[PDB]
């Protein structure tokens, strides 16, 4: 089965780096780091049906930072939409958006 | 300048089927060899250097002393590269027409998003720290010196045991 | 990042029909071996490098060397094979079904 | 983009060069001249018989050392630590027990050339 | 293909025996594609040819069991009017089984065959009958 | 052989079930698991003949191929999630290819065609290391994702499990072969409590584990093979016979030993989760089991086959059978029925 | 879901630097110790709130002392600060230690004038402690309720009843 | 199924809340049955070994006997742990949920109507 040896004597041999949030090299992040950790603190004490349950929020939130397919989605439908407009020639881009915009640093 | 990384996976995909479809040993450790440099070039492209560069001389050393192998006992007569059966060759361009098939079917199907042709090469690095020092692959496989030391002692553990297995079994 | 991971995903599927199929050639079925080997140590370092998981950068290390660990046994055992017959050929040992 | 464009004009140069040294020069193929060479006589075997190499063992051998090489290799970062006697004693333990394995292999006669 | 075996219920039983047959002929053609699958992989025949043959035997050996159990079954619920009852699949599978035999040239086979695919035929009408959960999920 | 690489091997195949059934990462597990074979196929192949080498060659790919579609599925839920553990939400997908991968590891029907092979042309005390410790780190795997498994493919690998290991050990005649198809039937038994109690499968493994050890160890005191070997026992062993037979009835599940308690308590469970269909489908091919432990019985302990001359100098000599192992187990394993509220956890 | 709020043009607008990366490098030790308080205080905001939206007041703070500290080098001593800058230029990776001595007239300028003092080699590098007015953000990241843990169950461990209750065993 | 309990300590053969519980009285039918394995373990032994069966290794019949009283006693002490507990938790989630768990009245034999099913 699963033995215990790492929390009955204390140590961790691999238990820092389980998910993305957690010890990064330096100081870095890994992206999701907000939304990872808030879906842990959600589902910590709860676990397992309860934590599939009312932590749904934070999952759904947590799995569209990772995977981004709403975000694709948007972005295509938006581009989809222009191309559209292009073809009708009802849209002109902004000179920023197509060719030569001011640099900000 | 955008699909450069699709174009490096679909060679990978074909590489990967040349080795499937299984040549004689030469061309399958050349498949491989080809595979790995692709490999390393999507793993370059995707960010850090040195697991690409990692991969591409592991895999160097690895089909070296597979040629050798297969020089001194994997070897026939009438060594087939692809061309001794027609079937093989059809197979592969069988192959090559099914992905571009299943490519054109989940360009057209266009709502899970997996694949999309105008959205193609615009999703491929996510998100960087464009001011910042040591962020580079490699730091985390140094970090495997100090805060993964259990890996670090697995693998050598692995790799000493390696040693002693191969002896015992080709002991004679 | 996901039309190249379904590519990745598609080649590991290919080199385990590889694996599955054989072909008289017990170095051919190491060959695709590796190649599965190969498939998911890009796989794993595109979505650490994607995802910046620095910490978790030493898996695919780990993947590359226990690999060649059970790619080394593999050459052992083949040797060892070639040693008995002096063909290679998977349909040539066959004698333990009785 | 400039890698990729030195890689192609190389390859490209060598593509041209093989190129010229076929086009070039006058042809005049027949079956003595293209046969294999065997040192002026007739080979006996194929040339794709089986060779039965003798340093197998140190082949297999070569395989787990450049695996250890690719885990030591991570090093000039690893100096960088905050820790580093941890780093020093990992790299101690893996250069040793890398070392006694050679050590083993060399006592029982492994990289031996056995015939 | 999970909506085709639902559809097969759709319906009670002594209605549209032409779809109740064609629906079972297809369950048994698959059953009979993977059994012969299974059969051309572990012992393989002497060529192509008498792979193709075996598989093309099997299959439609599976399928004349199918047909033939779903249209005698529908065949008695039509002639004797009260469709939720086991006798109807019992005569089925044992038609079934009786083709079976038939197929496989023995009158033993037929009559085993009769017997054990009758009394696997009544069970799962007994068990659509009355809510048997066939890989129920963990409850307890 | 030499000291120092038998410590190695051996400590090797300790380590990795060890590592596996003691780390939280799937990572780790899978380089247990990796640990296990690489470390136990030179014990394999230790005699050199062509039938270790074969046995030897069989398993290394087995196994490899099965650890490479483990790696696949933990790399895809690495992917999918970020975590490496499958926690709640993985794909089904995911979870289908772990299990089917790890009843290739484990030696399960359709998967089990390797096992009697392997087991046959390997000396007996590895085929006790193989068939009891080598298929604790694929079920401790198998035990930490106890909810999200697909029941339906459990129980299907599991009914084939139990009626092809029947069907296999009812028709072999070698004891090698009789011993992996009755641990195929043990292991589909353990599979089809696996998603309702993880401590009913746990209970039903160490069942199994201390009821083949000392069939193995009976098997190892006069290196008897086949049937005709361990029928001439009675003039060899004749003090073995007892327990030979309450072993065998045993494994065969007949009450009151106590190996009829871990498919009674895997019966009571299935009945509470209703299952009955496929409940009792394996226990009539359990019955099957029975039947061809009873012939084996029949062979050598209800009668007496004919013995050869040697067998006279046979008993001149003298023996010696490792003391606190075999009847410490075989005690355990056939006279613990009472001890059933104790036993089950 | 809800509709994300972002600044206008109007309010992203501000008098930008308009100056190279390295005469930024030159001069990057004096302005690390000139206003180091208000880029502590835009420090402190951006990693309290999360939010960029939300530190514009304090970001264009910053680009005003930066402008300041730039006016008074350009004021006050401006050629050898230009040569010191152009000799950082030069070099591929603007090191230091290739122009030691315009560092030196650009540091004899800073403190003869203005009263400068370049800071030491560990100085910079180190913790601050701003004090500021703004309030601490007291729920960062928008956290949701955390739903309450299960009732744990209190008690005396009485011995089970009628022993295990397995079949037909009595204790 | 009980590992996820809260309080559990990983690991753990006997916690301090086994401590209020009473132990086996080292004279009980399983203690005994323990014991008589033991002793029929060391005479299998013998046997098997071609000893005389009850004459000879009389301190190895004893160290069976005594160790597999000891362990059999710790493990009994162990698993009256596990069901005491388990019957704890179920008596605190009746407890805790009494909408779930209703006190169902029952009624005599005066109002159901039984069905007669009569023998004839
Ligand atoms: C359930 C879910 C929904 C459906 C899902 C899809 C269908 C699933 C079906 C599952 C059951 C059938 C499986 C068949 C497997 C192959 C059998 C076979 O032919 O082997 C021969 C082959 C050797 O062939 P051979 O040596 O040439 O033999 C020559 C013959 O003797 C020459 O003799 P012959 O000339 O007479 O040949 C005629 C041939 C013609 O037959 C066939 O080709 C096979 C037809 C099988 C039909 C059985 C099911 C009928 C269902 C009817 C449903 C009606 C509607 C519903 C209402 C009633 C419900 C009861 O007959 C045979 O070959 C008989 C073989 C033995 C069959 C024993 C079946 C016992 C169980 C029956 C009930 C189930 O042996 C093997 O391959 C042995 C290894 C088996 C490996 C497979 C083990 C697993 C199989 C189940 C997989 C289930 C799905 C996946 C689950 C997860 C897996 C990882
Ligand atoms: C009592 C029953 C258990 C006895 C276990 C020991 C067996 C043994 O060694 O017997 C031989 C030995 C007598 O042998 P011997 O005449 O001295 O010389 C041996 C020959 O040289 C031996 O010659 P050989 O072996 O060189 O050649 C002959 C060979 C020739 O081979 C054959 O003849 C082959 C025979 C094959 C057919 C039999 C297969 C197995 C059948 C098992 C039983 C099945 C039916 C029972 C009901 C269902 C069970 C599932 O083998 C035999 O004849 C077999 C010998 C053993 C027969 C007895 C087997 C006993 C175990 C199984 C029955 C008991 C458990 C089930 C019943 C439970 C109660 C209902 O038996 C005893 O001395 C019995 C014990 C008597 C004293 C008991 C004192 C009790 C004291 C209690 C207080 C102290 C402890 C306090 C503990 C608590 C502290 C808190
Ligand atoms: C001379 C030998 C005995 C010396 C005893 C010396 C120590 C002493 O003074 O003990 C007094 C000690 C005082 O106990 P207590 O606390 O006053 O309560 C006594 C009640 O009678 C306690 O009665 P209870 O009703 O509470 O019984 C406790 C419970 C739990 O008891 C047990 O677990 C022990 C069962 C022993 C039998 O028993 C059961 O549940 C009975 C299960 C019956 C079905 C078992 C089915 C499997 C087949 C038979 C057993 C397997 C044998 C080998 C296989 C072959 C079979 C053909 O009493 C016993 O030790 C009673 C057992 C004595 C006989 C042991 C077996 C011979
Ligand atoms: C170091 C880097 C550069 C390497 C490449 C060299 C570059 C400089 C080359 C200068 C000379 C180019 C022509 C070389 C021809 C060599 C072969 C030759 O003489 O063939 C005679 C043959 C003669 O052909 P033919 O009509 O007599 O028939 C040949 C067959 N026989 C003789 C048997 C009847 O070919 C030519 O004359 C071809 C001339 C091509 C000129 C291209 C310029
Ligand atoms: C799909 C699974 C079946 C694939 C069949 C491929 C062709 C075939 O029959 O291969 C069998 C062959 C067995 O080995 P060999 O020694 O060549 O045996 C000769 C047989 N007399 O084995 C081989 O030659 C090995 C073949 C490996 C192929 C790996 C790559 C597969 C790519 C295609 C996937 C499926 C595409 C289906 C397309 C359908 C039409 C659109
Ligand atoms: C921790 C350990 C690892 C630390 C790092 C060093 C790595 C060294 C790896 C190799 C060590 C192998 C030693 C054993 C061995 O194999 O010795 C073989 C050698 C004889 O072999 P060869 O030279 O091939 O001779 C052919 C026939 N005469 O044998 C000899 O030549 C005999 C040598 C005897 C002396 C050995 C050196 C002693 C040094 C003591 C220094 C104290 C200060
Ligand atoms: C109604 C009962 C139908 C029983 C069908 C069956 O299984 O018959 C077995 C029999 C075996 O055939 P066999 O004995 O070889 O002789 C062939 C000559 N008809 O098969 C036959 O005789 C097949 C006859 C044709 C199909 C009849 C339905
Ligand atoms: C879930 C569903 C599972 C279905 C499982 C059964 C599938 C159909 C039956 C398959 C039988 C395969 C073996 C066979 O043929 O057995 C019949 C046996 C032999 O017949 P024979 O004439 O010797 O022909 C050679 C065999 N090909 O012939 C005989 O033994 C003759 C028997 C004649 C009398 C049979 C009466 C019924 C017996 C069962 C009663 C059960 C209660
Ligand atoms: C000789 C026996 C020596 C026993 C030494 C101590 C073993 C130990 O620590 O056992 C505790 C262990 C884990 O306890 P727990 O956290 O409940 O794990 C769930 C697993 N069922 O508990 C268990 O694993 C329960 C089963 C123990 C079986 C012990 C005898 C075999």
């Amino acid at each position: 089965p699963f033995l215990d040896i790492q929390k009955k004597l204390g140590i961790s041999l691999d238990r820092h780096f389980m998910f993305l949030s957690a010890e990064q090299p330096y100081k870095n992040a890994a992206r999701c780091h907000a939304f990872e950790k808030e879906w842990i603190e959600c589902a910590h004490g709860i676990g397992g049906t309860r934590a599939k349950k009312e932590c749904k929020i934070e999952f759904d939130d947590f799995e569209e930072c990772l995977l981004r397919y709403k975000t694709m989605r948007r972005m295509h439908d938006i581009k989809k939409q222009r191309e559209k407009l292009m073809k009708e020639g009802k849209y002109t881009p902004p000179p920023h958006h197509s060719g030569r915009e001011e640099p900000r640093p | 300048m955008n699909n450069y990384i699709f174009v490096l996976s679909s060679l990978f995909l074909v590489g990967c089927l040349g080795l499937a479809l299984k040549p004689s040993p030469i061309y399958g450790g050349l498949g491989l060899i080809v595979s790995g440099f692709v490999g390393c070039l999507m793993v370059l492209g995707f960010g850090g250097s040195f697991l690409g560069l990692m991969v591409f001389l592991i895999y160097l050393g690895g089909m070296l002393v597979v040629f050798g192998y297969t020089t001194a006992m994997a070897t026939e007569e009438y060594p087939e590269t692809w061309g001794s059966n027609w079937l093989i060759l059809g197979f592969l361009v069988l192959g090559v027409i099914m992905e571009v098939f299943l490519i054109c079917v989940l360009n057209y199907y266009d709502e899970v998003g997996v694949i999309n042709l105008d959205g193609l090469g615009d999703w491929l690095m996510y998100e960087v720290d464009d001011v910042g020092v040591m962020l580079e692959g490699g730091i985390g496989v140094a970090a495997m010196y100090s805060c993964a030391t259990w890996m670090m002692v697995v693998a050598g553990w692995s790799l000493f045991a390696g040693i002693f297995i191969i002896i015992e079994i080709t002991r004679d | 990042m996901p039309s190249t991971f379904f590519n990745l995903t598609m080649a590991f599927s290919l080199s385990l029909l590889g694996t599955l199929m054989f072909r008289s050639h017990l170095m051919s079925t190491l060959l695709c071996l590796e190649g599965m080997v190969l498939s998911l140590f890009i796989m794993t370092s595109v979505t650490s490098l994607n995802s910046n998981s620095m910490s978790s950068m030493p898996i695919p290390i780990t993947i590359l060397v226990f690999a060649a660990c059970e790619a080394a046994v593999g050459l052992a055992l083949l040797v060892k094979v070639s040693n008995t017959y002096g063909t290679d050929y998977v349909q040539n040992l066959n004698l333990l079904q009785c | 983009m400039n890698l990729y464009t030195v890689i192609f004009i190389n390859i490209l140069l060598s593509l041209t060069l093989i190129l010229v040294a076929f086009w070039l020069p006058q042809m005049n193929l027949y079956s003595e001249k293209a046969n294999p060479y065997e040192c002026g006589f007739d080979p006996t075997s194929s040339a794709r018989l089986p060779f039965s190499m003798k340093f197998f063992l140190v082949a297999i051998t070569f395989l787990l050392f450049d695996l250890e090489i690719a885990l030591l290799l991570p090093l000039p970062w690893a100096i960088q630590t905050i820790k580093t006697s941890t780093m020093m004693i990992m790299a101690f333990i893996l250069v040793t027990i890398l070392s006694l394995g050679l050590a083993y292999e060399w006592t029982q006669k492994g990289l031996e050339w056995t015939e | 293909v999970k909506r085709f075996f639902e559809s097969y219920h759709e319906v009670p039983d002594g209605t549209q025996c032409h779809r109740k047959t064609y629906i079972t002929t297809a369950l048994g053609g698959i059953c009979g594609i993977i059994g012969s699958a299974y059969s051309v992989s572990l012992n393989p025949a002497d060529s192509t040819l008498e792979a193709v043959a075996r598989v093309g035997r099997y299959t439609f050996t599976a399928a004349a069991i199918g047909a033939m159990f779903g249209l005698t079954t529908c065949v008695s619920a039509q002639v004797r009017e009260k469709p939720d009852d086991p006798l109807n699949y019992f005569i089925g599978g044992c038609a079934g089984g009786l083709t079976l035999g038939a197929r496989t040239h023995s009158y033993g086979t037929a009559a085993m065959g009769c017997v054990y695919m009758g009394t696997a035929a009544a069970l799962f009408k007994i068990g659509k009958l009355e809510g048997w959960e066939l890989f129920p999920t963990p409850k307890v | 052989m030499n000291p120092i690489t038998l410590a190695i091997i051996y400590f090797t195949i300790f380590l990795g079930p060890v590592i596996t059934m003691s780390s939280t990462n799937l990572m780790l597990m899978w380089v247990g698991l990796e640990f296990s074979l690489l470390a136990i196929i030179p014990m394999l192949i230790n005699k050199k003949n062509p039938r270790s080498t074969e046995a030897a060659t069989k398993y290394f790919v087995t196994q490899a191929t099965a650890s490479m579609i483990i790696l696949l599925a933990i790399v895809l839920n690495y992917k999918q999630l970020g975590t490496w553990m499958f926690q709640q939400q993985t794909n089904g997908l995911i979870l289908n290819m772990t299990l089917m991968a790890l009843s290739m590891k484990l030696g399960l029907a359709p998967f089990h065609f390797w096992l009697p092979e392997v087991t046959q042309g390997i000396p007996l005390h590895m085929g006790l290391i193989l068939l009891t410790w080598q298929k604790i780190a694929p079920l401790s795997i198998l035990i930490q994702i106890y909810p999200l498994l697909n029941s339906t493919i459990i129980l299907m690998l599991a009914i084939t499990s139990i009626f092809m290991g029947a069907w296999g050990g009812l028709n072999q005649t070698q004891m090698r072969k009789i011993m992996a198809y009755s641990s195929i039937a043990h292991m589909g038994w353990m599979l089809a409590i696996l998603p309702y109690n993880p401590s009913l499968t746990l209970l039903n493994l160490m069942i199994y584990i201390i009821l083949t050890a000392p069939m193995f160890m009976a098997l190892m005191l006069n290196n008897s093979m086949t049937i005709n070997s361990i029928s001439l026992l009675w003039n060899k062993t004749p003090a073995m016979l007892t327990m030979i037979s309450l072993m065998l009835l045993s494994l065969g599940g007949l009450p009151p030993l106590t190996g009829f308690l871990p498919k009674w308590i895997i019966i009571t469970e299935l009945m509470k989760n209703n299952c009955l269909i496929m409940a009792t489908l394996m226990a009539m091919m359990a019955l099957l089991n029975l039947f061809f432990y009873t012939r084996l019985i029949y062979s050598t302990s209800l009668t007496m086959f004919p013995t050869n001359n040697n067998s006279k100098m046979m008993t001149h000599q003298t023996k010696t059978k490792p003391n606190l192992m075999f009847s410490t187990l075989a005690i355990m394993s056939t006279m613990t029925l009472p001890l059933a509220p104790q036993l089950i956890t | 879901p809800g509709i994300v709020e972002l600044p206008t043009l109007e309010e992203l607008k501000v008098e930008e630097v308009k100056v190279s990366s390295a005469v930024l490098k030159a001069a990057a030790h004096h302005y690390g110790a000139q206003c180091d308080k208000t880029n502590k205080e835009f420090m402190l905001c951006r990693w309290e709130e999360k939010d960029p939206r939300r530190c514009l007041k304090e970001g264009k703070l910053v680009n005003g002392c930066a402008l300041n500290f730039f006016r008074q080098i350009k004021s006050h001593c401006a050629e050898p600060f230009t040569e010191y800058w152009t000799c950082l230029d030069y070099s591929n990776m603007q090191l230091f230690r290739h122009c030691r001595q315009q560092q030196a007239k650009f540091d004899q300028c800073v403190l003869d004038k203005l009263g400068w003092v370049r800071p030491d080699l560990g100085q910079l590098s180190k913790v601050t402690k701003v004090k500021t007015d703004r309030p601490l953000p007291e729920n960062p990241y928008h956290s949701r309720a955390r739903p309450e843990p299960n009732p744990v169950i209190e008690g005396d461990l009485k011995p089970a009843k009628h022993g295990t209750r397995f079949f037909f065993w009595t204790v | 199924m009980m590992n996820g309990r809260p309080g559990h300590e990983p690991l753990k053969f006997l916690p301090d809340e086994a401590r209020s519980l009473p132990p086996p009285k080292l004279n009980d039918p399983r203690l005994v049955y323990m014991g008589l394995l033991g002793y029929c373990t060391g005479l299998m032994d013998n046997m098997l070994r071609m000893r005389p069966v009850m004459r000879a290794g009389l301190h190895r019949q004893l160290l069976f006997v005594t160790s597999f009283v000891f362990a059999g006693y710790f493990y009994l002490k162990r698993q009256n742990y596990l069901y005491a507990v388990k019957d704890h938790d179920m008596f605190g989630y009746i407890k805790l949920h009494p909408e779930d768990f209703p006190e169902k009245e029952k009624k005599t034999y005066a109002e159901i109507l039984e069905p007669f099913h009569p023998v004839r």
